[PDB]
């Protein structure tokens, strides 16, 4: 099945889209803004979700 | 001002917020800003005809609620 | 590649590009006929133009194939009716859809390329004598194209 | 602002698979394609179908 | 997955049973169609039945999905095709192949169970009077199978 | 008397040695011996439809050197 | 950290959990309220534990102040309702949200860590005497939390 | 059989499991779904940590009951 | 009764079922038997998530890493 | 990859049955005699032939 | 570095990639990799002598393309 | 036995070894003679000794009894020829094979146990002057072994 969750707003802020997909490895995990997820790399915070390292953030689009 | 659709590459139709006086350049621009493509890589179709980068929307005739069709940048040869 | 082709036939069932037309020839789902209208306040005004097309094996990794079968005066489309345009070939994006395809081959009738030709004699004509140019176009789509 | 209605919808290459393959080009990132076919676009060297960038790398991308 | 896809198409052009035959259309491993003659001394006896098959991409440790494009009168698979079937689901093995599974669908048709059925006003028919059943899968075979 | 062949479920084919005469459910313990395999699991199918246990191979018009096919238990529903 | 706030109050009243709850004292809607339901088969069944939270101005970044207001017997839990928990302060996560924390707490009760205690006499106890820590802990819960 | 597990987001998924799956074998299956490390995965029902080592017949879960992902933590 | 010969598992030199490119090492063990017919990488995904043996559904108690001196 | 081509030649204590009784330690196994001739080193409490371990059970090894 | 062949207990015969400079200890670990065999119970000969986890290679002028001989671990008495 | 007796006899003519040959004295396939190559390096370099070997009723489940029938100076060996070695009683193997055993008995030579001695003479003599065991060991060899 197909990730209907990715509609919702992001789960930090709860206003912008999910637009920041946090990225380690192969692999990311996409359920913050840009914004948000740029204040964790900012700081080394680790990935919300799966508490791996933050490779990198990026602004994703759905064309 | 206006407003005008753009069927971008995918088949999904955006929406834009747009003066007559905008440059197709200018046009680019804000599709790259919703899109992430960048304008070099955009052509712009309306009525089977390429929209020009300085040239603006009322130079097409473009009036508010029309739809462009977007394309990739081509080369005849 | 089937099911990327049915989804493509039904988006031109719904919601097709205004002077493009396309669809299977009989049950072959890989070999499709096209119609592009020639566009207005053009040499081509009034004019429709057949094409063929031939979706590979591995569609949409590779471009389809695709000629006029109907004649057309065009610096970049010769008398077999091979099309020199590269997203054909090496500028192919699999997300182009044949409707996409079909309406970049429309802007290619009124902008040409005169500078990397795939027929010399009639880009020297675009490029020095449009009068005669539009004039010839004209006279071919009145031959061919009506 | 707008949410990505269009993130539901398959896969434009094989219109079968989830949109879960983010094709990633500096800072920006391409989510149409499933990580199968994105995957096979980047060993064959391919560029991103829909802005033309190289590709860096695929992410399997989870919606948690 | 790839690989144990193509060992399985593979075999299926060596050896395929004599009800079943499968494969890919363009260069997609992923989607196959297949086609079921109906048994022999059966109502669907005569038909060509068609399905898809979409493999997932952790193949063969998840099974395929596979339902019916033909139109098929049963109680197990309903008008879309689907096919309420535990191989398919919590029973499924990494060991089966799609040449077993057709199979298998196969030996369903003549061995339907209509104690717990996917469409209920057919396993009634089924129960109460088996002629009428025949003559309307009969029917459904002539009208759509053939 | 005769010897029939069963194409088991990896592909593998086996050769049994049976009576015209034998059951199914014979079939089936003869399977285990070789394959380790319980009868409650094995589903064998022949012209496209499944054997009962009860029933004998001639019952079936099974001739020497026909094939059956291994499939696993099953249920429709 | 208003609007995320907000969110998890309308999810709690749209969905409320089965082992806590958790609401605003009144206006302020970062300082609440929260009850835990003891965990059954345990020494603190039966009883009923209330718990007080700030969310501080830059949560979810930072995470909640949360303390117990009910007497409590544990390694990690002192008298002044202090939880020494590794995802209050260094292993805190944005994702958690206030009924996830609630629920992780409650899954400490019967998880201590007596090696790295909050309150050694106890942590020594639960480490020595293991009936006599259940007596009292079971005594502590039908003291104060019932 | 089929169990729910309401994941970190609050989002519920559906894992295919038998009575003789071990915790560890569904925090594997929540990893294949999820991309979640076993050893950052914590699952509680009841208000109890579920153990590495015993079965979902040791808890006595029943199908279709939901299980409760937080991440693992360590009082102190 | 007839005398039985010994028959040789001459399919054993066939690649694992499953991934169709490593040797049969991973042999699948419930009660007194074992069915090997995938290698170890690949039966030992099954037995992490708990699935039973592809060939007889019988729960896999062990896999067992097989050698062959 | 080296495929197991001695896996077919007979048991190497009798020579006559196939290699179908695995001698099993841990999860490990050596597969080189017939399940007769391993069954009779278990009940005799020896270990293994090759590696000397102890014998926790044997299997009886189908190759399917 | 190099290759090297041992010749198992049974027989058989398999290949090991190894460097000149290598423990005896850690050609018994490539062993214990390959066939399941604890290295105290590998006795390694080579010409008619035992080989010593201490020393390598070519401690014993073992060049490439020697076959190692493994016995199992013994003792006199 | 035979059979096994029979298959190490033919897999010594496809592997011949180097430091020893071993066959049966004439009919009896239970009776083999062998010969080992001292080896090099070591009080025994140039000799060659002669072994008889005798296979019971239950080999490969029980060990060969193994003796040398040339004279040889060593603590583990005795007048009779009499190895004192454990793979030849509690620590056999029936993996173990006459071409194994011969060559583990010939890695004995420059190995051996002076601790648990069969031969104690010998023994003192090898802890406490090595040069004066290998004078001695040499001379056995070269009045024994050619
Ligand atoms: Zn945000
Ligand atoms: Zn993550
Ligand atoms: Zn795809
Ligand atoms: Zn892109
Ligand atoms: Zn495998
Ligand atoms: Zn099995
Ligand atoms: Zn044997
Ligand atoms: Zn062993």
């Amino acid at each position: 099945e197909f990730p209907h969750n990715a509609i919702e707003p992001c789960v930090i802020c709860q206003t912008r889209p999910k637009n920041g997909c946090i990225v380690h490895g192969k692999t990311g995990h996409l359920m913050a803004c840009f914004t948000c997820a740029k204040k964790l790399k900012k700081r080394n915070k680790p990935c919300p979700v799966c508490r791996q390292p933050i490779q990198m953030i990026v602004l994703t689009y759905f064309p | 001002s206006m407003q005008i659709f753009v069927k971008t590459l995918t088949g999904k139709t955006i929406t834009l917020e747009v003066e007559p006086s905008d440059t197709i350049e200018n046009v680019k621009a804000k599709i790259q800003d919703k899109e992430g493509i960048p304008p070099d890589q955009q052509r712009l179709i309306f009525a089977g005809k390429q929209l020009e980068d300085g040239r603006t929307l009322s130079d097409y005739n473009i009036q508010k609620e029309s739809t462009l069709h977007l394309v990739l940048r081509l080369r005849g040869g | 590649a089937l099911k990327r082709i049915h989804k493509e036939l039904n988006d031109l069932a719904r919601d097709p590009p205004a002077q493009c037309r396309a669809g299977p020839v009989g049950d072959d789902m890989f070999h499709w006929q096209a119609t592009i209208m020639g566009p207005n306040d053009s040499p081509y005004q009034g004019g429709v133009f057949f094409l063929t097309i031939h979706f590979p094996t591995d569609y949409p990794f590779k471009p389809p194939k695709v000629a006029f079968t109907t004649r057309i005066y065009h610096p970049n489309i010769n008398s077999n009716g091979s099309i020199k345009l590269d997203i054909l070939r090496s500028q192919w994006s699999p997300a182009l859809t044949i409707s996409k395809v079909l309406l970049s081959i429309c802007s290619l009738l009124c902008d040409p390329n005169p500078d990397d030709p795939l027929v010399p004699e009639i880009a020297r004509i675009y490029k020095t004598d449009r009068e005669k140019y539009n004039r010839i176009a004209r006279e071919w789509t009145q031959k061919y194209a009506m």
